[PDB]
């Protein structure tokens, strides 16, 4: 019995084979060289640029693949297999598209584009462990001891549909052999919608992302990544109870001699991705050497921090030297010596202490901002999510877990409760956070520098009292803050005139009236280089 | 302590166009044939149906020639698959008889029996073979043995010896239910309560829990016959062949051994080599040649 | 002739009457054919949806019955209307022989959206006999689920010959083939469903806080579920005030996910066909906060308009009204005509409504022109009527009290959905008000814990969350309008201001304007106020040089949309001079509200608002002078002693 | 329709005082109230005058459907009688016509609701009787001896539920045969039908798939309210108890929380719903079906 064929599928297969073979002032061809490279280094994946595919055949191939990637993926796989066999001597091969012309938001996904290839962006909230995934199972027939191999699953546990031999008339009676089947690595990742993309008056969305093969263990919680893959659907048992009419399926009973299997068709949109990249040397070593060879480099380094804030040089010289830290030392007896620097800025609500926090969070590489009263003990530290739908538990990072080896910003520090204060105390004393919830113990790393902004206890800083009498903190946390910058207001005609002129300049001129010695990228490069010296 | 909900229907719209090979059209066609067909400008079948109902004989005798004259498609259908077509014609007879009886009463019938007579060419008893299985045949021979009358059920009233749930069965190989039917039948909301009691133990009536209440049931007559080939034409050096025949209701006690008859019936099988079955005939009509006055 | 079973609709009569109404009806511009031009413009632009005012049908004599037919049997009538619209369209295009390119219109789809169904009695007043009728509702959006894929065509494959089928859904049921339709292959029950090859539509569910006009005795607020389909998804955001038209539905629900048993008591909801997002009693939404949503609306081919349309005559009238020399006083007097005098209070309210100019720095940075006002004074004045009026005039906002709120209740929380049985995130008061005005009454009764969260809102127009499962920063671009009562019984003028208000002195400096509503006894003013108040009971209905509310809202919305003032050096000099004056003047402590940089920011914002009014694009000396005068008058420093900080009851003018 | 028992008692006394015999309808209705509802319905459906107003575009949809159903009934009857007459095979003719033809049952053609109201103390006191149905009782006093009777309760309403549609008879349609199938429901849950059960589809070999049609279905407006004892009724040192009331039809929205009322209704049983391990025999739960409401203020 001959199997039906799709002429269009074979046409696309031939087109893709020709594309691989025929793509090219020393001329070169990239894809053949890359196949040779894969042979040399024993890899599993091929990287293909989208524009290279697009600029041919009047875009027919690019379109057909774009809106029917799901249909044509097996034919692309077959074409790649044929090309590699022809031009090179079990192996699972993966293709990786990237550099699409446009990017979509998580808020603008539609059921029309199901089964097509697109690109999305979001912030990673959670990742699970890598687990084996059933790919091509093997079964043993029961009525006869025949053996069936290379049975595909296709997103769910599938069984053979008929015994391969007429000697046995078995069907639906099978056993699974876990000894001679293959698996692939499988990971689940939860991403969140970007902060600047959330519309007015609405809470953020989330989307499940599935990773396979060598793309696993790439995303990291707290990072922004751009994905590319297919938009798929999976069952949603949770949709019962919603209003509306939900499709049901029943077997047609016309044409059957005579003389119940109804199913529900509820689904939800997920995303199976193939390429993941994070979004944040070269000629610039000359620039780095030129700039280090400056002699008043320190003055510019100080002046380029918080350029939009008038004065307060000491706070800037603290924020610097908080980005750059000491060195961590270990004693023979096992006593560890700290290398982090902590700062507290004290002032009344009428001062500009919060702008320093905002600058740090907007500038520093791994920084998190939080408020004293808009936080929680689980919001800081971490939680455990034992409802992992496929297996064992997982742990979700809190505020302190993020910005590890970075800086944590805490405004309204004087509103923290006792439990969260003890959590910060534990983080400062030892760089660890201990979790004891739901019968699960764990230990985490909390090597973080804390930048806090506190208000005086009475609203105004009574200069008759000492620092201890004007604060609300507890002795342990207060005894680890190595710098206390108390900023007060002095009435002076020239200072007031200068401040007013600067503010009016900023409103009238906007971006023009900034003129800092160095750019933010330059500062980041300098700090990245300088954090690796160990004086 | 609610009662049992009901279900009913009523016609409103006109569904798909009727097909020719559907049961309702077959019944309507047979009804038209019964009430319209004319011979010598006479309504033979309507008149004899009326007379029979007046006489309390619930049957019609019909000649196949008249039917093949009136309509050929249903004739071929009846010849090819009698087991499917006979009940349709019987229910048509009953439908007509209901109206006839009601109007006559103006000025509780059972299902009527269809008796088929024929005069086409017969077939020898030694010519029956596989090609004839389940078709209609016409045979000639001599009756050599009639049996005693048996009893078979046409309507049974049964009850469960555990929970006393009652039901009924109608016949027109039926067997009594293997399990009590009071669970699948969700009769009432309190019926759900009644199906559980005395702590944790489940309710299980057992295997074959039903019994027959004889004083409220109905039965019919049944008989067996043996047909042999005429002893004149048997080949030398061999004994004659014979066959087993079954008839019921109004075809019982019609002939006696030693009579030469023509039989119309269905060639069938039953289970009593490797895959062998025993043939026999389901009687549709008997025609006697007049013997031993 | 041939009616449809169950209904009384006749397809032929309905189509003929609809065609006749389409081809002959005028608004009695009132003498011309109203719908011919609308269809012509639709085809010129290529729009596919026609908005039908159901009230227009009651005017024509023929369609006096089609109105009730549409209200009773929307399902048949809407399809008949759509087909008739397409037929009338082809007739219009071909009968005049404009362009032979008519394939597109013959292939595309059309639709009609009723939007003026009669006045209803509230969702909870409907009876079972009202199922599958046309109704309308008013309410506030709370939540929306993500898009749900809803299958329409199923894709099967044969597991022996690769033959692939296609089945269309039929009233929510799929008929799976029981045998391959091939002659070579006839294997029974060999067809498998490949879900990723199916075609899906769009669906969403919205949670609505209904606001009926008539409320029976003892009825509390409740919520309703709305179903939107296809192009209308993502057309609503939490905090939006909307008017909706749809069908009243019902459905049974399964008892458990294992069995297929249903419950006798049904669940009700609404299917949406049209949404109105504009009104003549309130301002239009600030377009600076919906930048990407308008682009998405254009991409999605949804014909919902966010802002009201303007006719040329309206713009001409706007220009003439802006061209007069009494504009400021007239506009101030228009606000709340039922409130007597309070000239500077009303001026501050108007300036707050107009708002300052929003700067957006390239490479990061955001300044906003939201204006915050605090109302302090004698308890018995009219300082809560102001809050009520401003709440009812603004597009978005929540009216809260200090003592009846909480830090969590203002920001965000987690709740378990009663339908899906899962946990979801909801919004608080301050995020529901983003882009609007949040009114807080009795600000001095709010706890310090509760007050803590206002700092970030008023100092960066944002909020941060660090809770289990959620870590993000939210927009809170909302203005604050607060009120407070003095400590004790009455504002004592023999004490400083800081001894009369129960708030820390540092907090009072973060507002842009502070008002001291003092009550003085003068017989002339008493006579005036008494006569004003007693004139309101002369006749059972109100009859009180004031602009109408509709024109006022139109003018303010146009000014907010289309004018963006910019400051000049002439204003810079005066700004710096006045700021230095305030800092120096008054220089033994906690006797007065100390000047800060917030005061310079407030002058900038108020001058920008004054320029933005009256359709100017440049801020000049008069603007800054007026801003400084208003700031000084609000706190009435003219009657205050710079040394002791007391007030003279003889130097204050009513 | 409201049926007043005072009228029945007056009719009985009028019949008696002039000599002739009569039955005690009042007591029969009182002791077995749930059976007389359908008796009254059937009697009323036999006497309803023809409508003197034509049906126009400003009537309810339910009335339109009812009128269509009645016209269809008449058309089927006329077709059947004509077909039988044309056969050539008048009380008997109509009898046979009635035997062979389907129709729409009376319950699917009614448009009214029927309620009873109790015997007032005044009428019984004047006629020398004991009006049981209108002697107020507390929830404490209502025991199992009162099940199946028409009784009155005095109390204060504490909770009321929103009105929702409760389905009485579901409707389906068959595109194969064109019949309409009706499925009665009197339980808290039910199982939808799958395949057609009409005579035509039953006799054939290929049956059609039923589809549910909400507009033809029969619905009722349902509410459930709780009623609590008054302080003066509670014994010494005890806590007040409660009771359940069901309201159906046009009597909905007549009770709001906080009202002291005298509810009238038929006291009926319901299936047990407690823990399984504590079930000893055929235990039941009780509820009241409302028939009349009066307020103290
Ligand atoms: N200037 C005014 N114009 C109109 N009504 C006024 C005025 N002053 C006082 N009233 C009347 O006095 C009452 C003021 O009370 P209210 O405004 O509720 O107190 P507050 O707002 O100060 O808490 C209102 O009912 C209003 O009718
Ligand atoms: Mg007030
Ligand atoms: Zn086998
Ligand atoms: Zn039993
Ligand atoms: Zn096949
Ligand atoms: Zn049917």
């Amino acid at each position: 019995v001959k199997k039906v064929d799709d002429v269009t599928g074979e046409k696309v297969r031939e087109a893709f084979e020709q594309f691989l073979e025929d793509f090219s002032g020393e001329v070169e061809k990239v894809y053949r060289a890359q196949i040779e490279f894969m042979k040399i280094y024993d890899l599993n994946t091929i990287y293909i640029d989208y524009q290279h595919l697009s600029m041919r055949e009047n875009g027919a191939l690019a379109m057909a693949i774009s809106e029917q990637y799901y249909r044509f993926l097996p034919f692309l796989q077959k074409g790649l297999r044929r090309v590699v066999r022809k031009y090179a001597p079990e192996r699972v091969f993966q293709i990786s598209f990237f550099n699409l012309p446009t990017v979509h938001r998580i808020r603008d996904i539609r059921s029309e584009k199901i089964g097509s290839l697109l690109s999305i962006s979001g912030t990673v909230t959670r990742t699970s462990e890598v687990r084996p995934e059933l790919y091509k199972a093997s079964f043993t027939c029961d009525m006869c001891r025949a053996i069936v191999d290379n049975v595909e699953q296709s997103f769910k546990y599938t069984e053979p549909t008929f015994c391969p031999n007429p000697s046995c008339e078995n069907r639906a009676f099978w056993t699974l052999n876990v000894t001679r089947s293959r698996f692939l690595d499988w990971q689940k990742v939860r991403i969140q919608e970007n902060a600047n993309e959330i519309p007015t008056g609405s809470m953020p969305r989330t989307l499940d992302v599935i990773l396979r093969g060598d793309s696993v263990e790439r995303a990291k919680p707290g990072d922004r990544c751009k994905f590319t893959g297919v938009e798929i659907v999976v069952p949603d048992v949770t949709q019962l109870g919603l209003p509306g009419v939900k499709p049901s399926s029943t077997l047609d009973t016309r044409g059957i001699s005579k003389t119940l299997g109804v199913r529900d068709l509820t689904y939800k949109i997920s995303f199976l991705a193939c390429h993941v990249i994070s979004i944040g040397s070269s000629d610039e070593i000359n620039e780095l050497k030129e700039m280090v060879k400056d002699e008043h480099i320190y003055d510019k380094l100080v002046r380029s921090i918080a350029p939009a804030v008038f004065g307060h040089e000491a706070v800037k010289k603290g924020i610097l030297l908080q980005m750059l830290g000491g060195v961590h030392k270990s004693t023979v007896e096992g006593i560890k010596l700290r290398g982090d620097i902590n700062i507290c800025v004290v002032g009344d609500p009428s001062t500009s202490k919060s702008q320093f926090l905002k600058y740090v969070v907007g500038f520093a590489p791994r920084s998190v901002y939080t408020s004293g009263k808009a936080s929680s003990a689980a919001g800081l530290t971490a939680a455990v999510v034992r409802d992992e739908e496929g297996g064992d538990y997982t742990i979700e990072a809190g505020a302190l877990m993020l910005a590890d080896n970075g800086i944590c910003c805490i405004d309204e520090f004087d509103k923290m409760d006792i439990s969260d204060q003890v959590a910060i105390h534990e983080a400062m004393e030892q760089q660890t956070i201990s979790i004891a919830k739901a019968g699960i113990h764990a230990t985490l790393n909390a090597r973080t520098s804390i930048l806090a902004a506190a208000n005086p206890v009475g609203g105004r800083y009574n200069r008759k009292l000492s620092l201890r009498g004007n604060l609300n903190m507890t002795a342990p946390i207060m005894s680890r803050f190595d710098l206390f910058f108390v900023i007060l207001d002095d009435c002076n005609e020239k200072i007031d005139t200068e401040l007013a002129s600067h503010i009016v300049d900023l409103h009238m001129k906007r971006d023009e009236a900034i003129e800092p010695p160095f750019s933010a990228e330059q500062l980041r490069r300098y700090i990245k280089y300088a954090r690796t010296f160990k004086p | 302590s609610f009662d049992r909900p009901e279900i009913y229907s009523a016609p409103v719209l006109q569904g798909e166009s009727p097909n020719d090979d559907d049961n309702t059209e077959i019944i309507k066609s047979f009804k038209n044939f019964i009430l319209e067909f004319r011979l010598d400008s006479q309504f033979i079948y309507r008149d004899q149906l009326r007379n029979n109902i007046l006489v309390k004989n619930y049957s019609l005798t019909v000649n196949m020639e008249h039917l093949i004259g009136y309509n050929e498609d249903i004739y071929k259908k009846l010849s090819d698959e009698p087991s499917d077509i006979i009940p349709l014609f019987e229910t048509a007879i009953t439908q007509v008889a209901k109206r006839i009886s009601i109007l006559s009463r103006a000025q509780s019938l059972p299902t009527f029996q269809l008796i088929l007579n024929s005069n086409a060419n017969q077939i020898p008893l030694r010519d029956l073979d596989s090609e004839h299985v389940s078709k209609i045949v016409r045979l000639s021979g001599i009756i050599i043995s009639t049996s005693v009358l048996s009893s078979r059920a046409t309507y049974l009233s049964i009850m469960c010896r555990n929970c006393r749930h009652t039901t009924s069965i109608t016949i027109n190989t039926v067997s009594l239910p293997r399990s009590c039917l009071s669970t699948i039948e969700s009769e009432s909301s309190m019926a759900n309560e009644s199906n559980i009691g005395d702590e944790s133990t489940k309710k299980n009536c057992g295997p074959d829990p039903y019994i027959i209440i004889h004083e409220s049931s109905k039965f019919i007559d049944q008989q067996f016959l043996k047909l042999q080939e005429i002893p004149e034409l048997v080949p030398v050096g061999e004994m004659p062949r014979n066959l087993t025949m079954t008839c019921d209701r109004y075809l019982t006690n019609k002939v006696i051994p030693g009579t030469r008859v023509t039989i119309v019936g269905i060639y069938s099988i039953y289970n009593s080599g490797v895959a062998i079955r025993t043939p026999y005939i389901k009687i549709l009509g008997i025609q006697s040649d007049v013997e031993t006055s | 002739l041939r009616i449809i079973w169950g209904t009384n609709v006749s397809i032929q009569e309905c189509t003929t009457n609809f065609r006749n109404f389409l081809m002959s009806f005028k608004y009695k511009t009132d003498e011309e054919l109203y719908y011919i031009k609308q269809l012509n413009e639709m085809r010129e632009l290529g729009t596919s949806n026609l908005n039908l005012d159901a009230r227009n049908l009651l005017a024509y004599k023929q369609t006096e019955d089609l109105y009730h037919q549409l209200l009773n049997y929307p399902q048949e009538v809407i399809s008949i209307m759509d087909q008739t619209i397409k037929d009338c369209m082809v007739s219009l295009i071909v009968d005049n022989n404009l362009d032979y390119d008519l394939d597109e219109i013959e292939t595309k789809f059309y639709k009609v959206r009723p939007y003026n169904v009669g006045s209803c009695k509230g969702m909870r007043e409907l009876n079972p006999n009202d199922i599958d009728k046309l109704i309308n509702l008013k309410g506030l959006v709370l939540r929306s689920t993500p898009v749900i894929p809803d299958m329409k065509v199923a894709f099967f494959k044969c597991n022996v010959c690769d033959h692939t089928m296609a089945v269309e859904i039929d009233r929510g049921v799929i008929q799976e083939p029981a045998r391959c339709e091939r002659i070579d292959c006839n294997e029974p029950n060999s067809m498998s469903l490949i879900h990723n090859r199916c075609s899906f539509a769009d669906k969403q569910v919205i949670k609505l806080q209904e606001t009926p006009d008539f409320v029976p005795d003892g009825q509390t607020p409740h919520s309703i579920s709305l179903c939107v389909y296809d192009e209308l998804v993502d057309s609503c955001r939490a905090g939006d005030r909307i008017e909706v038209t749809g069908t009243f539905r019902s459905i049974p629900i399964r008892a458990n996910s294992r069995q297929r048993v249903l419950k006798s008591l049904y669940k009700t909801y609404v299917d949406v066909v049209h949404v109105k997002k504009v009104s003549d009693k309130r301002l239009d939404v600030d377009t600076s906060t919906i930048e990407q949503e308008l682009m998405q609306n254009k991409v999605d081919h949804n014909e919902v308009e966010e802002v009201r349309q303007i006719t040329d005559q309206d713009l001409a009238k706007i220009r003439e009204v802006a061209a007069r020399e009494d504009l400021y006083s007239l506009l101030a007097r228009s606000i709340a005509p039922s409130i007597y005098e309070l000239e500077d209070v009303k001026k501050g309210i108007l300036l707050q409504l107009f708002g300052g100019t929003n700067k957006t720095f390239t490479k990061g940075g955001r300044y906003r022109g939201d204006i915050n006002i605090l109302l302090c004074g004698d308890p018995s004045t009219s300082k809560s009527q102001i809050l009520q009026y401003v709440h009812k005039i603004t597009p978005r906002g929540v009216y809260t009290s200090g003592k009846g709120s909480s830090a969590v209740g203002l920001t965000a929380y987690i709740t378990r959905d009663v339908d899906t049985k899962q946990l979801v995130l909801e919004s608080g008061a301050l995020v529901l008000s983003d882009g609007g005005v949040c009114c807080i009454d009795e600000f001095d009764k709010m706890s310090d814990s509760t007050r803590s969260v206002l700092h970030e809102v008023m100092e960066q127009q944002t909020i941060s969350i660090a809770k289990a499962g959620i870590i993000t920063t939210l927009n809170a671009r909302s203005s604050i309008l607060a009120s407070a009562n003095p400590i004790g019984s009455r504002y004592n003028p023999n004490l400083p201001v800081t001894e009369n208000i129960d708030l820390p002195p540092p907090l009072l400096s973060r507002f842009d304007l502070v008002y001291l509503v003092l009550d003085k006894v003068d017989e002339k003013n008493d006579r005036e106020l008494a006569k004003h108040l007693t004139n309101l009971y002369l006749e059972d209905k109100p009859e009180h040089d004031v602009l109408p509310v509709e024109f006022l809202t139109m003018y303010i919305s146009y000014a907010k949309e289309h004018i963006h003032p910019i400051i000049t050096e002439a204003a810079k000099t005066e700004l710096v001079r006045a700021y230095v004056g305030m800092r120096k003047m008054g220089d033994s402590d906690e006797k007065r509200i100390t000047a800060t940089t917030r005061q310079l920011e407030s002058m900038i914002r108020l001058a920008e608002a004054h320029a933005k009014m009256k359709l100017k694009n440049v801020v000049e000396l008069e603007d800054v002078q007026e801003a400084v005068r208003l700031i000084r008058s609000a706190i009435k420093d003219y009657a205050t002693d710079p040394k002791t900080g007391k007030i003279d009851m003889n130097l204050v003018q009513t | 329709v409201i049926i007043d028992l005072d009228d029945i008692l007056q009719y009985q006394n009028e019949k008696f005082l002039q000599g002739t015999q009569a039955d005690d309808l009042v007591s029969a209705i009182q002791q077995n109230a749930n059976h007389f509802t359908e008796l009254f319905c059937r009697a009323i459906d036999n006497n309803m005058p023809l409508p003197t107003k034509e049906i126009d575009y400003k009537d309810d949809v339910l009335d339109v459907i009812l009128n269509q159903r009645r016209l269809r009934n008449e058309r089927m009857l006329s077709d059947r009688t004509n077909e039988i007459r044309s056969e050539n095979l008048n009380d008997a003719l109509r009898e046979v016509v009635e035997d062979e033809t389907e129709l729409f049952p009376p319950n699917l053609t009614r448009r009214y609701f029927l309620y009873f109201k109790p015997l007032s103390q005044n009428c019984a006191r004047r006629y020398r009787k004991k009006a049981i149905s209108s002697k107020p009782l507390s929830v404490r006093q209502i025991k199992g001896d009162f099940l199946g009777q028409l009784i009155t309760v005095r109390g204060i309403i504490t909770r009321v539920s929103d009105v929702k549609p409760a389905v009485e008879v579901i409707a389906y349609t068959c595109d194969q045969c064109g019949y309409e199938v009706f499925q009665e429901v009197n339980s808290r849950t039910f199982t939808p039908l799958s395949e057609c059960t009409s005579e035509e589809c039953s006799q054939n070999q290929t049956k059609g798939q039923l589809f549910m049609s909400t507009r033809a279905s029969k619905f009722s407006a349902f509410q459930e309210c709780k009623i609590q004892e008054l302080s003066q009724q509670v014994p010494v040192g005890h806590i007040p108890r409660s009771l359940n009331i069901h309201v159906n039809g046009t009597l909905v929205r007549s009770l709001s929380p906080g009202d002291i009322v005298d509810v009238t209704g038929i006291f009926l049983p319901a299936p047990y719903t407690g823990f399984k391990a504590l079930k000893a025999g055929l235990l039941t739960e009780t509820y009241l079906e409302a028939q009349f409401v009066r307020q103290h203020k």
